[PDB]
């Protein structure tokens, strides 16, 4: 079919920057191009059709132009809710083809991780296993680090981390670090702590709790 | 009012058959084409085919010719996407899209898609489908208190998590699923609440895993 | 009016901040916002049928694109692209999505019409020359225009690239009355031969005309001057 190549792959800009995204075709598709916006989760949404005409309800800050084989989608004044992935598609030559997309992130200030910790539920220990959870909420940038103190002796391999995508209100992130321990070993200790080191900090933060106190 | 509602998530084994539907409303169903778009896991967008319910004209993309059946039903305003036999490589999210026709020079036409469905996920594997867990994580000695629920050892993604059966979306964070060492996903959902509301207000999380038909609501329980 | 005076458009239409411009044609006003102060901008407008009308003017002020949509601004009804040199191409759509009619108009007034377009491409082809009109079919690989006179059929093919090729078939089976043909793509001439003896030449000109030059009795060289065809029967008379 017709290959479509976008540029760039990822992108980061602050709230207010005029950001432009390109989409290059392999043939003359002069007017047949459409732009979609897939937000976190689901689902794709039509932004601009015929490469110039704007879809109803789409704000005026979104614009697009192009002709021949080079096309450009343009946001005028970036907004935090505009964080999404943007695809271009061709409908001049059968069959319809999509571009590989383009990631758009938002730049903001740093603070703060806002660490929280959670003990196991004691209903998990009816199954011989327990999970400890350390919560980091509404921080920036995405980079962070978490360690799991156990009797002031870190524990290995039993951790798993997951990060939310960039928030649509304040462009922040959130991370969950889960420590999976067995009940036979969870009771061989008293202090379980979570040492957090984020760029927005001034010193490592350690939220802890004594086992059943 | 233009809405495209799709069917629910599916779990199938390699070789089984499956037909998913797209219930339509809001406009003249007989006037617009209805397409189908595939999205491989975390990958690009693949257009599968299209149908015009005015005469049931199926235009199949060559990448899926003889691989999937696309039908429509003008009597009930509903389109369908049907498989003869599922393969393990067919695991993806599928969209039904209302299409706008454009006469591409020449001798043919193509479409762009203005209104999209919510998406139907089809997971194809020969492993056991296990329901989620129940465990809550309790708030204690917080800064605005924080609490949430834990969803351990389920298969297959995705699981929808609500709080107070809706009407709670201020500080709700639902983490993406992480596949553990054991072949079962696990995720957590958390909310940030005013610390002075614990006790005077009850918080429940409404988990839902339609693949295994499991659905559980549990309360925090801050102690 | 002031600070936007006027300028004429390709197709006999006129076009006249917080650049701004205002236009008006077909009994109602169309206004939008341009980028320069020459007329390079789109013009929005609505019809009594609630149908959306859109006029796209190029940046060179020499290509107007007038579009007509339904109540939704996406599904189109007609699309006429008019250039500076009157090279127009209007399309109409069957409300299924496929283009049902395509009226190609050249600079010298010679129009090229297509009607009855099926879902594959087969449709009635009719070229409007000056003084006469040719008709034919449309296959998915060329445009075929046929002129018949008894057994002889004159097929003027039109490749999709635009070049013209012409052939001639004769269901006659007499070595003294059968008519063969010879085509020269460089000179754009079709030479009719009858009984191992040339008869006449037909030249398809770049002005979209046809000339007839009768050979002599011995079929060795031409004679006289060429007659530009004005009646359709003049083409048939050469095939007798």
């Amino acid at each position: 079919a017709i290959q479509l190549t976008q540029s760039p792959s990822s992108l980061s800009a602050s709230v207010g920057d005029r950001v432009t995204i390109t989409c290059r075709a392999s043939q003359g598709i002069s007017n047949a191009l459409a732009w979609y916006q897939q937000k976190p989760g689901k689902a794709p949404k039509l932004l601009i059709y015929d490469a110039s005409s704007l879809e109803r309800g789409v704000p005026s800050r979104f614009s697009g132009s192009g002709f021949g084989t080079d096309f450009t989608l343009t946001i005028s004044s970036l907004q935090p809710e505009d964080f999404a992935i943007y695809y271009c598609q061709q409908f001049n030559g059968f069959p319809n083809t999509f571009g590989q997309g383009t990631r758009v992130e938002i730049k903001r200030t740093v603070a703060a991780p806002s660490v929280f910790i959670f003990p196991p539920s004691d209903e998990q220990l009816k199954s011989g296993t327990a999970s400890v959870v350390c919560l980091l909420n509404n921080f920036y940038p995405r980079e962070a680090k978490v360690q799991w103190k156990v009797d002031n002796a870190l524990q290995s391999g039993n951790s798993q981390e997951s990060v939310t995508e960039q928030d649509s209100k304040d462009s922040t992130y959130s991370l969950s670090s889960t420590l999976t321990l067995s009940k036979a070993d969870y009771e061989k200790h008293k202090v379980y702590a979570c040492e957090v080191t984020h760029q927005g900090l001034s010193s490592p933060v350690t939220k802890s709790f004594n086992r059943g106190e | 009012e233009v809405q495209l509602v799709q069917s629910g998530a599916e779990v199938k084994m390699p070789g089984e058959s499956l037909k998913i539907s797209c219930e339509v409303s809001g406009y003249s169903f007989t006037s617009y084409w209805i397409g189908w778009v595939r999205q491989m896991p975390g990958k690009g967008l693949e257009w599968m085919g299209i149908i015009y319910p005015g005469d049931s004209d199926t235009r199949y993309s060559p990448s899926f010719q003889g691989q999937v059946t696309i039908s429509a039903d003008k009597s009930i305003s509903t389109a369908y996407l049907q498989w003869s036999s599922l393969k393990a490589s067919d695991t993806a999210m599928y969209y039904c899209t209302r299409s706008i026709s454009r006469s591409g020079p020449g001798f043919s036409l193509s479409w762009f898609f203005d209104y999209w469905g919510q998406g139907t996920l089809v997971t194809v594997s020969s492993a056991s489908t296990k329901g989620p867990s129940v465990f809550p994580l309790a708030p204690s000695s917080k800064s605005t208190a924080a609490l949430g629920c834990l969803v351990k050892d389920y298969f297959p993604e995705p699981v929808t998590v609500s709080w107070n059966s809706g009407a709670l979306t201020s500080g709700v964070h639902t983490f993406p699923a992480v596949l553990q060492s054991s072949g079962l996903y696990s995720l957590s959902s958390v909310v940030t609440v005013p610390s002075s509301s614990l006790g005077t207000q009850t918080y429940i999380c409404n988990v839902n895993h339609k693949p295994s038909n499991t659905k559980v609501d549990k309360r925090v329980e801050p102690k | 009016e002031k600070n936007s005076v006027s300028v004429d458009l390709p197709g006999e239409m006129k076009v006249l901040n917080k650049y701004d411009l205002i236009a008006t044609v077909d009994k109602l006003e169309l206004k939008g916002t341009s980028d320069k102060n020459n007329g390079s901008g789109v013009l929005e407008g609505v019809k009594a049928d609630k149908s959306k009308v859109k006029l796209t003017i190029s940046d060179d002020l020499g290509q107007t694109t007038l579009e007509v949509f339904k109540e939704d601004g996406k599904t189109l009804v007609s699309k006429k692209v008019t250039s500076k040199d009157k090279s127009s191409t209007e399309e109409k759509f069957n409300e299924k999505g496929e283009v049902s009619e395509k009226i190609i108009t050249r600079a010298d007034g010679t129009r090229l019409e297509y009607t009855g377009i099926k879902s594959d491409g087969s449709g009635k082809a009719k070229e409007v020359l000056k003084g006469y009109v040719l008709e034919g079919t449309l296959t998915a690989e060329k445009t075929t225009l046929v002129v018949k006179e008894g057994t002889v059929t004159l097929s003027k093919n039109i490749s999709k690239s635009g070049e013209v090729s012409v052939e001639l078939n004769d269901t006659d089976s007499s070595a003294a009355t059968k008519k063969t043909a010879a085509w020269n793509s460089g000179t754009s001439t079709l030479t009719i031969t009858v009984n191992s003896k040339k008869t006449k030449d037909l030249v398809f000109t770049k002005e979209n005309t046809i000339t007839v030059q009768q050979y002599d009795s011995n079929g060795t060289k031409l004679e006289g001057s060429a007659v530009e065809i004005t009646k359709l029967d003049e083409i048939k008379n050469a095939l007798k």
